[PDB]
Parts: C-alpha cells; sequence; structure tokens
C-alpha cells in the first residue's frame, strides 16, 4: 500500500495511509511509532 | 479577461518555479512615542523582494510601452491607523528597503497593530496590500524580575531575536548585529535576525550542538545563530546591564528592549563588542567596589528584540490580472477530517475564499470551501508516483499549490511524498 | 465540465484511432453528434486524475486491466446492456470486464503478443529463447542481429519471465490474494537471468523501445520482433515478407504472455452516457464499425461473435490465439499498476546493472503488495 507524508517547509506534519477492507478508499491518519493501548 | 488555470500553464510553472517573494522583516513589539518625541521603530522594519519576476515583468512593461515610471514599482509602508499617512518605500530596482522613520503615538490606543505594504506599478496597476505579522505595542521595559507578564515579553530558546547599539554623540546612531561574508559585523544598513539557542551549562564548543527548550534567562548559556546564514558566534552567557556594568547575580528572564551583555564563555572577562563596523572581544574590568559586577565598554552594551519574518509568494499562472493577489492564502496545518461520509484533508489557514482550489502537483483537487479559515479537500488520484520508486534517487517533494479562479498560483510551503508502506 | 451533446474519446496511439474516427464521422451523420477521438500521451494515468473532477473524455479505451481500479474510484459507469445485444459478444469478453460482481466496461478485443519474424532472413525460425544467441552471432557476421522488441515495457518482457514459474497475484479462495506476489520466484529470476545475460552477451541493447524495435524490423535488419495485432499494419506497408507464430519457449515451457481486452468505460462524470451507450453499441460493436478500426490498426480477434468468425481464417489471428491460450488473462483489480509499476523498474534496473536480478526482483515483488 502507499503512504502518504506531508511536509510544511520540509517539517514532517502529517501522514496517511489507505482505509482496510471495508469498505472503500479513503484515507487514514496515522501513528506509526504511538502505541495506544486498548 | 479572467481566464481558469490549465494543467499545461501549471506544467509550465512547475519548470522554473519562478514565483514573485515578498519578505518583511521586523520587531514583534514596539515602544510608543509619548508626547512629541518620535521614538522610530528600531530595528527599521525591512522589505526583501525575491525572484527573477520582478525585473522579468519590470522587462515586459518598458517593451510593452509603458515608459520608464510606467514600468517602476511603487511601493508604501504604514501602520494601519490612521490608515491616511503611509510613507513611500525606495524599493525600485532594489533587492530590500528598510523602513527608518515609522513610529506609533501615543494618540494611537491599539494594542497592536500590523504594518502594510501597498504595492503597484506606475502606470496604476495594482499588485496588493501585504501585512507584516502582528506587532505589540510595549512601554518601556523597566528595572523589575519578568515574573512572566507576558509569555510576549519573554524570549524563548529557538526563536529569532535583533541585537543593536544605540551610539551617543556620533555620526552614525545604531550599528546593528549582521553577518556577510561568514564575519559578524555590527552594521549601519542592515540587521540579522538570529535565532537565540538555549544551552545546558556542561555543553562544549562545537558546531552541531544540542536542543534545549524553555524562556532565555540572565546567566544562561546561549548560541546566537544566523537565519540566513547559519553563522554562529561561540557560546555565550547573557548577562543584564546597569548604567555600564554587567551584573553576574541576574537570575531573571530576558525581556524585550532590555539592555544586555554577552560574555564570551570560558575567557578572561571577554565581552561581545563593536568597534565601528567590526564585532571583537573586549574586557570588561572588575567593580573595585561591587564584587559580582565587570565594567564593559558601550559597544559591549546591546539592546535585545523578537523579530517575525511574514512571507508572500504568487505567480501569475495565467498572466497578468485585473485585481489584487491579496489577501494572499495562508495555510498553516493540515489535518483528516472525519465528520463526513469521504475523509477528506483538512487546510487550516486565512485568507480562504471560494474561488480558490487545491493542486497536488499538476492535479486539481476537488475543493470544498468551508470558512475562510478552512479548505477540505479530496487527495487526487497520485498512485502514478508509484512509477518513481526505486527509479528516482531520494522520493519527490510534490509541491501543493492554492490556485485562484484568475490562475494566481500560490505556493503554500507544503509538499507531499508518496512512498512504500513500511 | 465535460461538455453536453458531444462525445469526447481517448484510446491510445498504437490503436486504430483514425479508423475509430471513421465510426464517429457515420454517428454524427446519422445523430448530429460530434464524435472526437483523441490520443493523449499516458490517457490511462490522466483519466483518474482528471475524471476525479468531472473532466476528461466521455469514454476511455484501454485493456481491461484498468479497469477495477477506476471503477473502485466510482469513475465509470455501470454496463447495463439488453440480453440480445449481451450474447453477440463472447462470454469470456465480458468476464474480464467484470468487478465486483457488476459489469464496469465494453469489451471490444483480444490481444496477445506473438513472435514476428522475416521469413527472407529466417524461414525457420527457432523454438527456444535458448537458441537465440547462437542465431544472433550467425546474424551478426552479416550485420543484421536476431532479435528486437520494447524492453521499456513489461507487457513485453513478462511472457519470458512468467514462462518458468513468474506470476502477478495467486488466485485462492474465489479471489485474487494480493499479498501472494510471484515477481521474486525461482523461475522469475530465471526468466529475467536469461533476458539480462541476452544484454549482457550484446544480443540484444537495454535502450531498445518501441519505435526502435519497430524500425529495426520493418527496415530488415532485425530477423525477430515482438509485439500485438496492432503492429501489422506497419510491417504490412514495408518491403518485408513476415510471419506471426507462438513465443519461444523457454527451459521446454511456453512463454506466457497476459492477455489483454481492449474495452470501453463510460465517465460517471458524462452527462452523454446514453449517447455513449448507442454509439458502443450501435456503431461500434457491429461488423462494420469493427472494420473500421481493424483495417486501420488490427485488433487481434474481436469480442463480436459474428466478426470475429469472419475473420477467424487469418493466420496471424490463429497465431494470436495460440499463444493467448499459452497465457492468462490479466486480473482487473485496483492492484494490476501496481504490479506493472513495480515490474517496469525492475526489468530496467536489472537491464541497465542499476540492481542484480534478485535484488530488482525482490524489490518488485514488495512494491507491487505495498
Ligand atoms: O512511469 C511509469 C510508466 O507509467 C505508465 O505506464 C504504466 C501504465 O500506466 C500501467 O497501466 C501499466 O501498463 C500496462 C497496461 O495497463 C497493460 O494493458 C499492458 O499494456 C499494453 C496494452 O495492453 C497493449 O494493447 C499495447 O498498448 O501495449 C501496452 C504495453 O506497452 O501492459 C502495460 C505495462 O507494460 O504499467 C505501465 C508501466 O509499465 C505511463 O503510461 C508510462 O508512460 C510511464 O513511463
Amino acid at each position: 500500500g502507499g503512504r502518504l507524508q506531508f511536509f510544511k517547509d520540509g517539517k514532517f506534519i502529517l501522514e496517511l495511509a489507505r482505509s482496510k477492507d471495508g469498505d472503500k478508499s479513503g484515507w487514514v491518519s496515522v501513528t506509526r511509532k504511538t502505541f495506544r493501548p486498548p | 479577461e479572467e481566464k481558469k488555470l490549465t494543467r499545461d500553464a501549471m506544467e509550465k510553472y512547475m519548470r522554473e518555479r519562478n514565483d514573485m517573494v515578498i519578505v518583511i522583516l521586523h520587531a514583534k513589539v514596539a515602544q510608543k512615542s509619548y508626547g512629541n518625541e518620535k521614538r522610530f521603530f528600531c530595528p527599521p522594519p525591512c522589505i526583501y523582494l525575491f525572484g527573477s519576476g520582478w525585473t522579468r515583468r519590470y522587462e515586459e512593461m518598458l517593451q510593452q510601452g509603458e515608459g520608464e515610471q510606467g514600468a517602476q514599482l511603487c511601493a508604501f509602508i504604514g501602520i494601519g491607523s490612521s490608515d491616511q499617512d503611509m510613507q513611500q518605500l525606495d524599493l525600485n530596482g532594489k533587492q530590500y528597503c528598510a523602513a527608518k522613520t515609522l513610529f506609533i503615538s501615543d494618540s494611537d490606543k491599539r494594542k497592536h497593530f500590523m504594518l502594510s505594504v501597498k504595492m503597484f506599478y506606475g502606470n496604476g496597476h495594482d499588485i496588493g496590500v501585504f501585512n507584516s505579522k502582528r506587532i505589540k505595542v510595549i512601554s518601556k521595559p523597566s528595572k523589575k524580575k519578568q515574573s512572566l507578564k507576558n509569555a510576549d515579553l519573554c524570549i524563548a530558546s529557538g526563536t529569532n531575536v535583533a541585537l543593536f547599539n544605540r551610539l551617543r554623540s556620533q555620526t552614525v546612531s545604531t550599528r546593528y548585529l549582521h553577518v556577510e561574508g561568514g564575519h559578524f559585523h555590527a552594521s549601519s544598513t542592515q540587521w540579522g535576525a538570529f535565532t537565540i539557542h538555549l544551552l545546558d551549562d556542561n555543553e562544549s564548543e562545537s558546531e552541531e550542538f544540542q536542543v534545549r527548550d524553555g524562556y532565555i534567562h540572565y546567566g544562561a548559556t546561549v548560541k546566537l545563530v544566523c537565519s540566513v546564514t547559519g553563522m554562529a558566534l561561540p557560546r555565550l552567557i547573557i548577562r543584564k546591564v546597569d548604567k555600564q556594568m554587567a551584573l553576574l547575580e541576574a537570575d531573571d528572564p530576558v525581556s524585550q528592549l532590555h539592555k544586555c551583555a554577552f560574555y564570551m564563555k570560558d575567557t578572561d572577562r571577554m565581552y561581545l563588542c563593536l568597534s565601528q563596523e567590526k564585532i571583537i572581544q573586549f574586557q570588561a574590568t572588575p567593580c573595585p567596589k561591587e564584587p559580582n559586577k565587570e565594567m564593559i565598554n558601550d559597544g559591549a552594551c546591546w539592546t535585545i528584540i523578537s523579530t517575525d519574518k511574514a512571507e508572500y509568494q504568487f505567480y501569475e499562472g495565467m498572466g497578468p490580472v485585473a485585481s489584487p493577489v491579496t489577501p494572499v492564502p495562508i495555510v498553516n496545518s493540515l489535518n483528516l477530517n472525519g465528520g463526513g461520509d469521504v475523509a477528506m484533508l483538512e487546510l487550516s489557514g486565512d485568507n480562504f475564499t471560494p474561488h480558490l482550489q487545491v493542486w497536488f502537483g499538476d492535479v486539481e483537487a476537488e475543493t470544498m470551501y468551508r470558512c475562510t479559515e478552512t479548505l477540505l479537500c479530496v487527495v487526487p488520484e497520485i498512485s502514478q508516483f508509484r512509477g518513481e520508486w526505486l527509479w528516482v534517487r531520494q522520493p519527490t517533494q510534490v509541491p501543493i499549490s492554492l490556485v485562484r479562479n484568475d490562475g494566481i498560483i500560490y505556493a503554500t510551503g507544503l509538499t507531499f511524498t508518496y512512498t512504500p508502506e513500511p | 465540465k465535460i461538455e453536453e451533446g458531444k462525445l469526447v474519446i481517448w484510446i491510445n496511439g498504437d490503436k486504430g484511432y483514425n479508423g475509430l474516427a471513421e465510426v464517429g464521422k457515420k454517428f454524427e451523420k446519422d445523430t448530429g453528434i460530434k464524435v472526437t477521438v483523441e490520443h493523449p500521451d499516458k490517457l490511462e494515468e490522466k483519466f483518474p486524475q482528471v475524471a476525479a473532477t468531472g473532466d476528461g473524455p466521455d469514454i476511455i479505451f484501454w485493456a481491461h486491466d484498468r479497469f477495477g481500479g477506476y471503477a473502485q474510484s466510482g469513475l465509470l459507469a455501470e454496463i447495463t446492456p439488453a440480453a440480445a445485444f449481451q450474447d453477440k459478444l463472447y462470454p469470456f469478453t465480458w468476464d474480464a470486464v467484470r468487478y465486483n460482481g457488476k459489469l464496469i466496461a465494453y469489451p471490444i478485443a483480444v490481444e496477445a503478443l506473438s513472435l514476428i519474424y522475416n521469413k527472407d532472413l529466417l524461414p525457420n525460425p527457432p523454438k527456444t529463447w535458448e537458441e537465440i544467441p547462437a542465431l544472433d552471432k550467425e546474424l551478426k557476421a552479416k550485420g543484421k542481429s536476431a532479435l528486437m522488441f520494447n524492453l521499456q515495457e513489461p507487457y513485453f518482457t513478462w511472457p519470458l519471465i512468467a514462462a518458468d514459474g513468474g506470476y502477478a497475484f495467486k488466485y485462492a479462495a474465489g479471489k485474487y490474494d494480493i499479498k501472494d506476489v510471484g515477481v521474486d520466484n525461482a523461475g522469475a529470476k530465471a526468466g529475467l537471468t536469461f533476458l539480462v545475460d541476452l544484454i549482457k552477451n550484446k544480443h540484444m541493447n537495454a535502450d531498445t523501445d518501441y519505435s526502435i524495435a519497430e524500425a529495426a524490423f520493418n527496415k530488415g535488419e532485425t530477423a525477430m520482433t515482438i509485439n500485438g495485432p496492432w503492429a501489422w499494419s506497419n510491417i504490412d506497408t514495408s518491403a518485408v515478407n513476415y510471419g506471426v507464430t507462438v513465443l519461444p519457449t523457454f527451459k521446454g515451457q511456453p512463454s506466457k504472455p497476459f492477455v489483454g481486452v481492449l474495452s470501453a468505460g463510460i465517465n460517471a462524470a458524462s452527462p452523454n452516457k446514453e449517447l455513449a451507450k448507442e454509439f458502443l453499441e450501435n456503431y461500434l460493436l457491429t461488423d462494420e464499425g469493427l472494420e473500421a478500426v481493424n483495417k486501420d490498426k488490427p485488433l487481434g480477434a474481436v469480442a463480436l461473435k459474428s466478426y470475429e468468425e469472419e475473420l477467424a481464417k487469418d493466420p496471424r489471428i490463429a497465431a494470436t490465439m495460440e499463444n493467448a491460450q499459452k497465457g492468462e488473462i490479466m486480473p482487473n483489480i485496483p492492484q494490476m499498476s501496481a504490479f506493472w509499476y513495480a515490474v517496469r523498474t525492475a526489468v530496467i534496473n536489472a537491464a541497465s546493472g542499476r540492481q542484480t536480478v534478485d535484488e530488482a526482483l525482490k524489490d518488485a515483488q514488495t512494491n507491487i503488495t505495498k
């Protein structure tokens, strides 16, 4: 899958990844270095 | 004849990127003029022009038969109230111009204001009105410990400052810390904006130095770095100045328009000092009466002030337009907007109108106007960039533009990459 | 943005677009509706970029592999032909344009690559890829080469890569498994190694593209080429006496071309959907409409049963279908372009020496599934 990374004056500000199987795509925000306990 | 931007016109723009750039460098605070005495803004607000587009437009107008006077750039600067009493800037054919006679009288009761730069050609063709960032009106700094009276009066690590020295009974009144040709100077015509970095007390001398946050206090080890060249001075100790003496005991926060001295860390009482346009080290004499006080030269007393910058970029994608290019839309942040059936990209900023479209490179996106501070867009098809994976050396930083119905392209400082999921 | 009361069509530059424009002129004479046929470069990438903002053509032509990606983004109008019209085309061609249970385009023609050879330079073309180095040495001594074909597009090199075991997506449990890619297995590596060895030994050049290979074959400088039915017209007008035959085998196994079905989709943003349907069903998909296109650039084995039967005796079409039977009809799933982009770079990087065969394919394997 591909990932979108946005930069404001060369500084990383946002990352988007594609939405899962259900149902269409679609973009979701992502924090790859953050674990959220359930 | 108002014309929409074509993909061909965007492709042409993306080849050279010759955006018209206007920079306004200024102080974040301004001291008031009580009575009749005018206290001119110091350092003087500076207007910079960048890009080959300015000279190109001038030559196009001369070949169109506008004449020298018609082709000339006209620039005026004001305080915004009273609106009528703007001052001319001699900006024509120049890289920059400083506004040396700006003031705010005691009759003006505004707590804050912005500088306004009005630009047009001699033939009457309007460019627009470009604002500085918000400037706070302040009273003269007092001899009191700054107990965080305003986060605005304090100076945070990682923020920019100007440093100047006022000369008494001299033909040159004021000198500013400035970098040129890899050297620090005490210039009479130019001033630099220096990033002031807070360092740990045990941090050694080096160029690739540490990261520390918080407000700058007296007695702190600081690094002054040129925001344009990256040139730095060696480690300094920012110290409070009283009369003509440095106060070692001072631990209070550094405030706007405070007179301060910079002790060269790990030297024998050497202080950052001017001698004409030169920057030197000058040795302080210890006070015989007071133990924690050192007598410094007049050239070693620097006034500190926080600075800011306003930057505007525009491009006539479909050639000259009948309407001003201002207010220039500004994008401060991006977020994904969940509220609604389809997850849209949200652009937060200022000066948005229903006449703006978001473009991802040369691809126009479906744009929804919400209010003057918010635009939403559907991320367009960008999977063609998978054609570049393992072909380009580094992922392409694709520019995001705001395009007006008349073809004006506004560069936003925003870029995106499209890369494989890790 | 798309203009109502007119039709704009996009079709690739290698297809019979002048023949299609003749069908458009007949449509205009009978209906008063002007038909504009365009062949923009990268039309298959531009279509999802412009159709998402209400722009683009009313009708888009491309092989069926691109269409599932367009349908997933809501860019195509659903195709609902009457039973009597649907029965006029081969069921397997409708299967190529069926996505998530819906017909998303009209099938036009079936295409497959074949080996094309110059009968005067080479009366007995090689049955195997393995005998091409010795043949090239023999032809080089007379100032000729054995084989020239497009090395820039993975469509042309895929039959060899697939021969010993390479595959795009594994089909399992009623669907294509987008996580099971077959571009870095032993079979794919053997096929690409053989191709890179041909370049290393100077039997082929890494820079050979479509126009270079076509000019060389059509001028009689190379004994063989690899191409599809669309290329036959330009050979007909040359002085070359050519044959169209089975692709060479590799490691005793047939070359497996990915079979394309040229298809016509209707833009979901079009205000002329009924005019587009009338043009496609009543004008194009007729013996007369397909003949006008086929006379310009051969279509291959057309989807229309009556016209396919008429042309079936052409030995060049019989060779196309012999090669097609040895390969498989491409998936139409959205990930197909991801597979093609990754394989394109792997072949170019391995052919140029930028990556080894193993590293190029291992990286393509990851990216095709990413
Ligand atoms: O920068 C990378 C290149 O990107 C673009 O090319 C991509 C296409 O967008 C993808 O769709 C794919 O192309 C496939 C094509 O979808 C598939 O049908 C087949 O194409 C055959 C076609 O069926 C046949 O009728 C005839 O026209 O020959 C075509 C092949 O030349 O195979 C294609 C892949 O080889 O992948 C390609 C990249 O490989 C863009 O158009 C390029 O300009 C760009 O360089």
